């Protein structure tokens, strides 16, 4: 048993990469849903209001909701989840880099300064990229040979949730980063 | 293990608690994940953004498709169903996820009882915010939900009565959520007096 | 372990009716939640709140969008259906979970005894209201229920038709629930003879 | 665990058809929950409640709405699909659960688990006892092998005069295998004389014209020959459920199982003081003998008292 | 249960196969149950009950509802579409099934599996003890393990007069492999002469003229394709087993099993007296030299009365 | 079991990669069997078998049922669709069960050194047509896709604009396996040097 030379760094890391896998697994799961983004026309041709005539079928529509989400939503805000399940194997794989290796102090350093550049490298995008999941979105494909309209407005379902995991994996990277740099401060602190 | 001897029956019995808290998080992000949508109408007569709620009967043709349909009720989804309504199983989830952490903090973590003395202060500060917000905002859940979101550029209505099928249901199961915390806690509370004195 | 001596046959049996019981509830909460809904049709000819009920034949003409079929579906299954009718699998969920509970309470815990003469007579009586109390509702659950919820001024319609599919299975379940129960009770009735002779 | 024993070649058998019937419930179960339809099609030309069955052709027009539509089949699954259609795979369930309950009865029946642990428990040990190898190999014996070869003697005159009195294990088993046959039967039966009801086409007379317009529909079942089909197979697997309880029977009415007689290993053997068992023992005796003749005839050694002399004389000489 | 050294490697290809034939059943069948659908549209222009298939395009209006789309589709897949192209996923489970049964109906045999658990478990026995490897190196003895090398010597003996005498379990292997390739035949012969009606494009004729105004319908089968796929892979994983399957059956003909040979082992070693040994004592002895010589070479020494009397001088 | 400490750290390294290639490889599957479709649109202007593109925007009426849609989805996806775009993930599927049968073959059966040597080579020439097959064809997974096959008898068009929804995805996840497949390779030539050595 290692877990005399396990301190309470890594096993708090190794808990939060299981939340890592169980977090990129919810957000997978979120994107097997087929209902991803919906899709209608701009300027479609007591006051009693009446329905605006999109003129269109049904196939129409999908072609247009699959079409904006090619052209128009984020390619961080269609695979966030799956970045995310790619980064916590890389994690897991990563975390016990020194357990399954002055060569010794040298590794866990090496082990130790590779955990915590990952760490910022994945701060520094996900703070830059996270912006970018927006409910609202305008799209302005050319599909008017086909449907008639050339812009269109369209609402993505599940970008609120993916902005709130967004915000969770970020608290659980940062409690990660944290504890990591307290580990590297600790190595490096005396010889 | 053989640590039921350092298990006494009100860490079995939160653990328990935790147990039933975690399978209520797991059926709410199954419903919420599955089933959960909105069923939004226009109001077709309408009297200063407020439904004024007025030879057989025939059918109210909005002329809105069924992708139109789709976009009202997303949109009223957003921007004016109340936000505990909607990530009530994240954050019991969430809730289940910490009290473990802290349930099972000294099994793989004097100073041993100084360390659970410290962690009965975190849990029980933690049941005091959780049955506060938890309190304050059960009755913030209705079925039938106003909408104004403005979208009459592509719809054309401004105002919408929607119908949230599993709201109930979330205040239900928020309801059973409310006694197991003061269970959890009123134990927990127990424990922290039992040190006390 | 080795307590298996302290389990008599009536112990045995109860434990394998209380699996079964219990195979019972989580078929019926996973038929809840994927498959349960309602198809609800508008009375075209309506008397004060009520349907009417009055050379081809041609088809009716409802004159209504399919969302607003969603909504009505939604409406009727809020107000109109029966709440047992909806909550029948998380109440047996329910009832089989503390079942289960006193069951098996005395191996997590003349001590011993007492607390295996309370846990009889709690699952005799416990036998009786859930017996009666299910009797009493079962007649809920109704293929056909008539509805009415004035949204007239979002549909065009007052009352409606609704059918309930998975009813008359729910009843299939519940009849066969109850009949375990029954079985329970009848081994609680030997229980209880053997407890006076 | 060591009760694979006290099985022989058609409880085997009836297991594994009992789990392919369980698979053949739950593919079943799932395919009514989920995939279970009708598609029921209006009849626009009638006579007297019935369907007609009356330039190049064009469509009929029915002016149903989607909703109209799915009340339709909804009714007429409900009110005019046969009820065994509909529930088969419900009672496929039942059946299966019915027949393991009925299986592993004697298993957890306290008053005979305690008998077939006890006989199971000595008869593995006597098997693993040397006394049976040192005896009928005819002194070879250690002083703790023959201590403990006098303790398993004496377990076995206790067991044999505590399990002589009473044969509930033979009448459990006699009562789980005449349950059996008789609920194959009953099931054979009512399932042959049911299969017709499932039929692909099925004509519904529901009376909603109030509501839709039409008082009859046409309706195809889309499950209708596959639950045929599965149901011919699911008989089949009775048949030879039937059939292999039939034997078992059979197997219990050839001769009296509850008395053993030891004739053959008392012969090929040197001993010939070994008695005649009687009763449960004899029944599991005769149940082992289904599974090798080879246990028998190592636990008769045991059984024998001239072979118990032997084995004193032989610690007699060992401690003196 | 320590089975393993019993089944060659034949049988561990066989049940391989199996289980991947069980994958292909189970895919298919969940296949159709989920996502098996014909989609039918009716033909205007028909020419004696056939199809006549003849600025800005205009689409054609057929004036049906989605639920009488739903019924043709239901019918024109029922009556029309071949029955193979429906239930080869059962028939792959079936198949597979009853090949399971028939590889390990010896094992869960109580005459044959008492009989072959008796076996490996003696064998077992002789594989550690070490007179085994004293006489095969061929002294000190201690008393414990010249007893259960004496003991073991005993067992041998009464085992080997137990099993020696009758042949049950040869001919229920026999019945196994033989009724193992004749449904193989019958297997592939149907199947391939029934294969080729999957197809995606089915013509049907179904006369619900009364409920929907068309007699001739044009379907696709989105499924077909890919069942062909599986199909075919399906059949070939058969050729595999078949092949595998006449293997052994060549095997069991290649020499008699109910008799053994022990003249190289006791050749080859300076024990000449070794008996060679017949039926089902000879056939499991077959099946573990298939698996490993070693253990027949191992075993071989216990056989011989020379031995015996070996080990009685030694122990004296 | 007995060959845990026999494997050095680059088999170790394939057998990870292996299961990561595994699951990418079912998780394909799963997609395919779930939401494999494509939607296709006919054309307005057609010309000899070519879609000519020459107040408020109106829709266009292309009066075709959801069903003779869904037969020109149908039809374009088995007649005008690669078989390596619709067949991606059960190939993938074959190379993992192939890759690792032969990375266990040894175990189910010098003649060990010969099979390792026999499965080491057959590793890497698989790896090198894997790649180079893959590397080949790994254009034709692509969104537009302009069918034409002519079956204006039941539909009224010939050519239709045609989008496959899961595809750019599929294209990174044939990224993705190409890329582990590489770190493999390159494994796999240390390997070969290895018993090349
Ligand atoms: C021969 C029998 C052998 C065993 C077979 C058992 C039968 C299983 C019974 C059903 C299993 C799943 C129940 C699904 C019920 C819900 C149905 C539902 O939601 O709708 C169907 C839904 C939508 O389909 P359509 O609208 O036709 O698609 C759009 C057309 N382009 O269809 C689906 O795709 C269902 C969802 C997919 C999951 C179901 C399983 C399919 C097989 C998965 C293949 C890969 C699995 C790998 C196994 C992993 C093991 C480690
Ligand atoms: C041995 C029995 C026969 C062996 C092979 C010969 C097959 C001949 C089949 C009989 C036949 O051709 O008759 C047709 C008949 C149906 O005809 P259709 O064309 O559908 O009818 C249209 C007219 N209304 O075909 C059949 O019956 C096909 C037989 C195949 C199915 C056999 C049974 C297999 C059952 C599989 C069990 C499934 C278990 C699922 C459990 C999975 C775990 C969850």
């Amino acid at each position: 048993a290692f877990r005399v030379l396990k301190p309470w760094w890594d096993v708090f890391t190794d808990y939060l990469s299981v939340a890592m896998l169980m977090i990129g697994v919810f957000g997978c799961t979120l994107q097997v849903m087929q209902d991803k983004i919906i899709c209608l026309p701009k300027r479609v041709q007591t006051v009693e209001m009446k329905g605006l005539k999109t003129d269109l079928d049904l196939q129409q529509y999908s072609f247009i909701n699959q079409m904006c989400y090619e052209r128009a939503l984020h390619w961080y805000a269609k695979y966030f989840p799956y970045l995310v399940l790619i980064h916590t194997l890389v994690f897991m794989l990563c975390s016990n880099f020194w357990f399954k290796f002055d060569i010794l102090y040298a590794m866990y350093v090496r082990q130790t300064v590779l955990k915590v550049i990952k760490f910022l490298i994945i701060i520094a995008y996900n703070s830059a990229l996270v912006s970018k999941v927006q409910f609202t979105v305008d799209c302005n494909v050319d599909i008017q040979d086909m449907t008639g309209y050339k812009n269109f407005s369209c609402n993505h379902t599940m970008a609120h949730l993916f902005s709130k995991l967004s915000f969770c994996y970020l608290c659980f990277v940062s409690i990660y980063g944290l504890t990591c740099l307290y580990t590297l401060y600790w190595l490096f602190y005396r010889s | 293990p053989a640590y039921r001897i350092l298990k006494p029956w009100w860490d079995v019995f939160t653990d328990y608690i935790s147990i039933v808290m975690l399978m209520i998080a797991v059926f709410g992000g199954t419903l919420q994940v599955t089933q959960d949508k909105m069923i939004c109408l226009p109001c077709k007569w309408v009297t200063k953004d407020s439904c004024n709620d007025s030879t057989g009967p025939t059918g109210i043709k909005y002329d809105l498709d069924r992708h139109q349909y789709n976009y009202v009720d997303a949109v009223c989804y957003e921007n004016r169903l109340h936000w505990f309504a909607k990530y009530f199983p994240y954050l019991v989830l969430l809730h289940t996820l910490i009290f473990l952490a802290c349930s099972n903090f000294w099994f793989k973590f004097d100073i041993v009882y100084r360390l659970y003395m410290r962690q009965t202060i975190i849990k029980v500060i933690k049941f005091a915010l959780i049955i506060c917000y938890t309190v304050y905002y059960v009755h913030n859940i209705k079925f039938d939900v106003d909408c104004t979101v403005d979208i009459e550029s592509l719809t054309g209505y401004r105002t919408y009565r929607c119908a949230h099928p599993l709201a109930t249901l979330f205040k239900i199961l928020a309801s059973f959520y409310i006694s197991l915390v003061i269970f959890y806690g009123l134990i927990c509370m127990y424990t922290l007096w039992w040190m006390l004195r």
